[PDB]
């Protein structure tokens, strides 16, 4: 039919990427499109807002959607800025969280697995950090909340469930087990339930 | 007769050698200059932060140089012995040049500028040699021994050290066609490293021998306000810098504090700030994070701090002993601080230097506001002490009369009746003002 | 000999958690895909041992026999650091090696290559049944009834019960072998020709 | 001069005024296949007009006659055309049929602008003074030659030019003897077109470690052939790495560094990714220096491993498994014993690369590689166009293999490399047992009739591999004179010849005032003086001049022609 049987009832991680590629990222340009008081043709996009990209001055941070300044990035035109989270100090601390908390999932960003693949393979040399680390400790984040999701996998009922804090690849990855399961659990239980 | 005598060459935002080949001569807010050595002799390389405008370029160098300055048209480099000068433009049509300045005995460059206008060179034994963008010369002049050296545009701005008369600043506006001075040998407020400087130091050694006085930049503002940083850590502007009677040094930022109060509460050492330019509360500074002052080769990005000033009192800030918890009584006195010096600023610009961006007319709008909300605030905080006169004496200061009348409305509910009586006195008065 | 010991662990735990080619940790996932499916082992490439530090090759290459198990207690504090929530029973991890090493002849392995690692081929012509390697042995004293275990790496070198009451006298050998509580593994006798 | 090494930003400022636009793709790079420094160049600019968004096509040419048959296919909006490696040595505007009156646009004032500019980008020093002084639409990337050793012939040029009684007459025939004895020089090879893009990118200021990497490769593929170029070039790439490398030094190593590293590099063949008895074996050098070609060698071979105190078990070793304790004194050893045997010269400084944990690689193995990968990768007039087709194909794989993704298939190149070294070897050694090589007072001919892997040398790089091979073996023999050497290789299906007439060379590491003067291979005019009269249904088309496809019958002949020219 019109759309294909693996984009039925899920997303494809390109179209998680594609969402996650909207939202607004910080930036310090190597550009200036900022008119002097003293020609030259402005964005005017139609789902965005144009105001910071006609006012960019070099080296002066501003805020622009993420798939803008991966394009930027593209040319030595821009360079991103890794959110707060994408520390050391900070992946530290949330890892301390989950191994302190095995009960529930830590406060990461929704797109913080899709944003951090994105950034390390763009925005490779914009990290205050050294990305060999940034990438052992997203990993060591991964893998504990892959433990804590196979051992919550374990409480799938036939009424609802409550995955707080996960992330959204996580629960794209999750969709097509969790709710198909949850869905023939339900269909015994109802037709136990025909009196 | 050592030590602080030694006028070694200094560069704005400059770097020593250290433990490696890399050196930064120059850091200004429209790239940086970096120099490694060949096995046999150095080879330059000019960077520019505002790629579309300029081209990044690398020459071999063989006579090693020791001092660079950026402008926004052309580069200058210089030596420290036998100072022979070389000024090459950034375009093409504009041909390089160099010069071979007359040393003396005992003679050593110490920084170098440019300008669009002239050209000038700095000497350790206090000369003022100035030339044209072509090299041909205008005018030698010696003054105090100049350490440091930035120009803007058109203005220059250096400050002269000297074993006898002391750290003397000298702000010069060369000007396309009038040399109008606003500043000269001036006394100026910063704090020389001399108690860090006694055997006392775990790896500032290496840095304060590549510059004795420990000054790290001389940037100017986007509005021209010349502003210092060196050992003290804290950001110098001139608030009133047009009128040399009305000469202020106000000390905006405080590098040392809002560093610790970002920190989550530790004293921290290891992070050091290394200033790049000010633009209206945008300080651009890298923080490095190590044993070492200085950054490396690959020069990290340049992280933003923010102008504050220093109200904070630690006694105060110590009310959460361990996001560090601020007074908000004395926060919003603060940011009362901030958009009062911020608008003084801007007035300076407004009638004098003309519209810059086309939004300074908004954004002073906005801080005014913001100035008037600062003021309300503290109204409130007065009203809360049962102080009437507090309160009568903050309000005569509110510039909207809509903020009056909000302070009308704090007085008529902050369990204040005699201050309605007053504050409708003053908007009264207002009226016919 | 404990804090060398510590010293290979903890350095071959690095490689398993560190070594990585371009963008995935190869050997992090193996491990956790390996746990998965209930299949206790790691199979690590050679070049890649190499390549990330040449000096645990060059430990690994030099005694055999006495670097293997080290690696295994590393496989296994790995597999526990990512596969069980912090705040047991795992099994002993089984390190599967992979070389491309030039093949020696069967009839060239002489005196020299003993206890050295080498690399041959030829054809299998039996296969014995599963006989049972004792790793954890419970062991009881025969007097006193000094329980205690013994853990065994079945790398042997080139262990026995101990010959002392171990904490009157008890005799010369005290200790007999609980085997409701010990812990076994199947090995298995080739013939290669 | 046209365009010299100060104004190469012009050129690339002109090229993206003319053809920048993101509305269509209007720039073409026509790019000579089966040749390394030709594919890193093209790389280069890919990389350079992938960072300015410039659309560009690329086209792997193998002959002449595909230039000429993609020209004229050619559309009128590509308004800027690039030739690397080839087109400095023809007419290009008369053998493209060019008038620049039909491509001249605002002609009004003195200046002159043209609605389509052809920036040739080649080495080979023959500069044909109508494109680098009398075209206008050709634009030639010079190295600086013309501007310092073509003032005569500038002159002599300009003067035929203008001039269109019997001192004049006398004087014409003066200035033509100048321009004359310009020509009837050999073909040689000054630069490498990768090390001249990389001065453009200098003064553009794009460089960075994966361009010099790229320009590495480029100038080491120089090394085997024009050994003085590459010696030439060596100290600009040495102060490169040093200048680019980071200060970060003695750090440890994590998955992400990439090492640009000047590092003893022995000039063996394929040492990291091959036994060293392997190295020595089938390493050009050592096979010269040592005439293993015979049974005796490889009982000095032995002898020479014996003599190090290493085993014949460890020598073999694959270089990865070999034991840390010989690995790490291959230069004391080396330093011991090797002066004994000549081999001297076999100690030498290259540039090694490592990718985090992926094992170092040498310039001259990545070369090797690549070679490989283009020579094997993948009723008379058609299928050798199949074999054009499939030898252009062979670019896009050589090329795939630069990325650093696709480490899978510069290992395949690398067991190629190898594969190909035993097979040249093997041919070699058939070759000088049975005494092919006729030795002649003009030239050493050589024919193969017959034999095993044949196919392998209708490929011009595997002909050229076999003919260096067969060189590096003469030129160490002090009684054989220096004298031109032809191949040629009978292609059954296609009843033809390959004939590939070489130039000799002095031995390796021998440097005297004879030395530093060149050698220039003559066989360009000598094949097109013979091929213009006595019709032999000779091919002339490749961008490599002395390289020809003969008739089986025509073959005989053709050489007694050869014999009886005495221009070469
Ligand atoms: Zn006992």
């Amino acid at each position: 039919m019109s759309l294909p049987a693996h984009l039925q009832q899920t997303f494809s991680p390109e179209e998680i990427q594609f969402i996650v590629e909207n939202e607004p990222i910080k930036i310090f340009p190597r550009i200036t499109t900022r008119q002097k008081i003293r020609n030259h043709t402005r964005w005017q996009l139609i789902t965005t807002d144009d105001k910071a990209l006609n006012n960019m001055v070099a080296m002066r941070s501003t805020e622009v959607v993420l798939w803008i300044a991966l394009l930027l990035k593209q040319q030595s035109k821009c360079s991103i800025v890794a959110p707060q989270w994408l520390t050391t100090k900070e992946l530290d601390r949330k890892i301390q969280y989950e191994k302190t908390h095995p009960d529930r999932f830590s406060e990461l960003p929704w797109n913080w697995l899709v944003l951090a693949r994105i950034l390390f393979n763009k925005a490779k040399d914009d990290f205050h950090d050294p990305i060999h680390e940034l990438r052992g400790k997203i990993q060591d984040l991964r893998e504990i909340r892959q433990i804590k999701v196979l051992k919550g996998l374990k409480y799938l009922n036939e009424s609802h469930l409550q995955l707080d804090n996960l992330s959204l690849l996580e629960i794209n990855e999750l969709r097509p087990f969790i709710t198909e399961i949850m869905d023939k659990l339900r269909e015994i239980h109802t037709a136990s339930l025909t009196a | 007769n050592t030590g602080k005598f030694r006028y070694m060459p200094f560069s704005p935002a400059g770097t020593p050698f250290g433990f490696t080949d890399r050196r930064y001569l120059t850091m200004n807010e429209v790239g940086y200059v970096s120099t490694v050595k060949n096995s046999e002799q150095y080879s330059i390389t000019v960077s520019f932060f505002d790629v579309g405008r300029f081209r990044e370029y690398h020459f071999e160098d063989l006579f090693g140089y020791d001092l660079c300055f950026l402008n926004e048209k052309g580069t200058l480099f210089g030596q420290s012995k036998t100072g022979q000068i070389q000024y090459r433009p950034h375009d093409s049509i504009h041909s390089n040049w160099t010069k071979i300045i007359p040393l003396q005995a005992g003679e050593r460059i110490t920084s170098v500028a440019a300008t669009p206008v002239r050209v000038i060179v700095g000497t350790s034994l206090g000369y003022f040699r100035s030339f044209n963008q072509f090299g041909v010369p205008f005018a030698v002049e010696k003054t105090s021994p100049i350490v440091a050296l930035t120009a803007q545009n058109y203005r220059v701005f250096s400050v002269h050290y000297s074993q006898f008369h002391g750290l003397s600043y000298s702000l010069s506006e060369l000007g396309t066609s009038s040399k109008r001075y606003y500043k000269r040998e001036c006394p100026l407020p910063m704090s020389l490293p001399n108690i860090n400087s006694d055997m006392k130091k775990d790896a500032n050694l290496d840095y304060y021998n590549f510059n004795p006085m420990g000054i790290k930049s001389l940037f100017f503002s986007s509005y021209g306000d010349p502003c210092i940083f060196g050992s003290d850590n804290t950001l110098l502007l001139l608030s009133k810098w047009r009128s040399p009677e009305e000469s202020k040094w106000l000390p905006i930022l405080d590098s040392n504090m809002e560093i610790w109060k970002m920190s989550g509460g530790k004293e921290t050492t290891d992070i050091h700030v290394w200033p790049l330019a000010l633009a209206y509360d945008t300080l651009n500074c890298i923080l490095v994070k190590g044993k070492h002052i200085w950054p490396e080769f690959p020069l990290p990005l340049p992280s933003e701090m923010e102008i504050r000033m220093p109200v904070f009192v630690k006694s105060k800030l110590l009310e959460e002993n361990k996001e560090i918890q601020i007074p908000v009584s004395m926060a919003a006195e603060e940011e009362y601080l901030r958009s009062k010096v911020l608008s003084e600023l801007l007035t300076d610009t407004l009638e004098n230097d003309g519209e810059m961006y086309g939004n300074e007319n908004e954004v002073l709008a906005a801080l005014n506001g913001a100035y008037d909300k600062a003021l309300l605030r503290l109204f409130a905080s007065a009203c809360s002490d049962q102080n009437v006169e507090k309160a009568l004496s903050l309000a005569h200061e509110l510039k909207q009369d809509r903020a009056l009348t909000a302070a009308v409305k704090i007085s008529e509910r902050a369990e204040l009746p005699s201050l309605v009586k007053k504050i409708n006195n003053i908007r009264e008065a207002r009226y016919e003002q | 000999n404990d804090d060398d010991n510590t010293e290979i662990i903890k350095s071959f735990k690095n490689f398993i958690l560190e070594f990585r080619l371009d963008s995935q940790f190869i050997y992090r996932d193996q491990l956790r895909n390996n746990i998965l499916v209930k299949n206790y082992s790691l199979t690590v490439n050679m070049e890649h041992l190499i390549g990330y530090n040449e000096d645990i090759y060059k430990k690994l290459s030099d005694e055999p026999s006495d670097i293997i198990p080290l690696f295994e207690t590393a496989i296994t504090q790995v597999a526990k650091r990512i596969s069980i929530l912090s705040r047991n029973s795992l099994p002993t991890f089984q390190l599967i090696l992979n070389s491309n090493a030039n093949q020696i002849p069967l009839r060239d392995l002489d005196s020299e290559h003993v206890s050295k690692i080498v690399r041959l081929s030829g054809i299998i012509i039996s296969t014995s049944v599963l006989s049972s390697r004792a790793t954890y042995l419970s062991i009881m004293c025969r007097n006193c009834r000094h329980t205690t275990s013994i853990t065994i790496n079945n790398f042997n070198s080139i262990v026995s019960l101990p010959r002392s009451c171990l904490s009157k006298n008890c005799g010369p050998d005290p200790y007999i072998i609980i085997h409701e509580s010990s812990k076994f593994i199947d090995q298995q006798f080739l013939k290669l020709q | 001069m046209y365009y010299g090494i100060s104004q190469f930003s012009e050129a690339y400022n002109k090229i993206l005024r003319n053809s920048s636009s993101h509305s269509s793709c209007q720039l073409v790079i026509f790019v000579s296949c089966l040749n390394i420094d030709a594919l890193c160049a093209t790389k280069m600019l890919s990389l350079l007009f992938k960072k300015q968004l410039v659309q560009s096509q690329i086209v792997p040419i193998f002959g002449y006659s595909e230039l000429r048959r993609h020209y004229s296919q050619l559309d009128d909006n590509i308004n800027s055309l690039l030739l690397v490696g080839f087109g400095g040595v023809i007419d290009l505007e008369a053998f493209l049929e060019i008038d620049p009156q039909e491509y001249v646009i605002d002609t009004d004032s003195g200046e002159q602008s043209f609605r389509r500019d052809i920036y040739v980008l080649d080495a080979h020093r023959p500069w044909n003074l109508d494109n680098i002084f009398g075209s206008q639409i050709i634009q030639c990337f010079d190295d600086g030659t013309v501007d310092d050793t073509l003032g005569e012939q500038k002159e002599a040029y300009y003067k035929l030019l203008e001039l269109d009684r019997k001192q004049r007459k006398k004087q014409i025939h003066e200035y033509e003897g100048v321009l004359e004895e310009y020509y009837s020089q050999g073909t040689t090879v000054v630069n490498s077109i990768s090390a001249q893009i990389y001065s453009l990118l200098s003064a553009i200021g794009e460089t960075n470690l994966s361009n010099l990497w790229l320009n590495i490769l480029g100038t080491t593929s120089l090394d085997i052939a024009y050994a003085q170029v590459y010696n030439r070039l060596y100290p600009l790439l040495q102060d490169e790495v040093k200048r680019l490398t980071p200060s970060s030094r003695n750090s440890v190593k994590t998955p992400d560094t990439l090492t640009l590293n000047i590092q003893p590099d022995y000039y063996l063949f394929l040492l990291r990714h091959s036994s060293l008895y392997d190295s020595f074996y089938y390493s050009n050098y050592v096979n010269a220096k040592l005439s293993l070609w015979n049974e005796n060698g490889k009982k000095r071979l032995h002898k020479m491993f014996a003599r190090m105190g290493i085993p014949l078990s460890t020598a073999q070793e694959t270089w990865l498994y070999m034991d840390h304790s010989i690995k790490r004194e291959l230069g004391i050893i080396f330093d011991k014993n090797l002066d004994r045997y000549g081999l001297q010269d076999i100690i030498r400084d290259g540039f090694v690369r490592t990718l985090g944990y992926r094992g170092s690689i040498s310039a001259s193995e990545f070369v090797e590689a690549l070679t490989a990968l283009l020579e094997v990768g993948n009723n008379s007039a058609q299928k050798l166009t199949n074999l054009r087709k499939r030898w252009v194909s062979n670019f896009w794989l050589s090329w795939d293999a630069l990325d650093d993704r696709k480490v899978e298939l510069l290992n395949r190149g690398i067991q190629l490399a190898q594969d190909l070294q035993r097979a040249i070897f093997n041919t070699g050694v058939a070759i000088l047992e049975k005494k092919l090589i006729k030795h002649l007072r003009i030239y050493r001919l050589c024919v193969l009739q017959d034999g095993p892997d044949l196919d392998l040398y209708r490929n011009p790089l595997t002909l050229l591999r076999l003919g260096n091979w067969l060189i590096e073996c003469c030129a160490e023999s002090e009684d054989k004179q220096l004298l031109p050497m032809v191949l040629a290789s009978i292609d059954e299906n296609t009843d033809t010849y390959l004939v590939a007439g070489l130039t000799p060379r002095y031995p390796r590491g021998l440097d005297t005032i004879h030395t530093k003067k060149p050698i220039l291979n003559n066989f360009s005019m000598a094949f097109q003086q013979i091929t213009a009269e006595t019709d032999a249904k000779v091919r002339i088309d490749n961008f490599e001049s002395s390289i020809i496809e003969i008739r089986r019958e025509d073959l005989s002949p053709f050489l007694e022609k050869l014999t009886l020219s005495g221009l070469l």
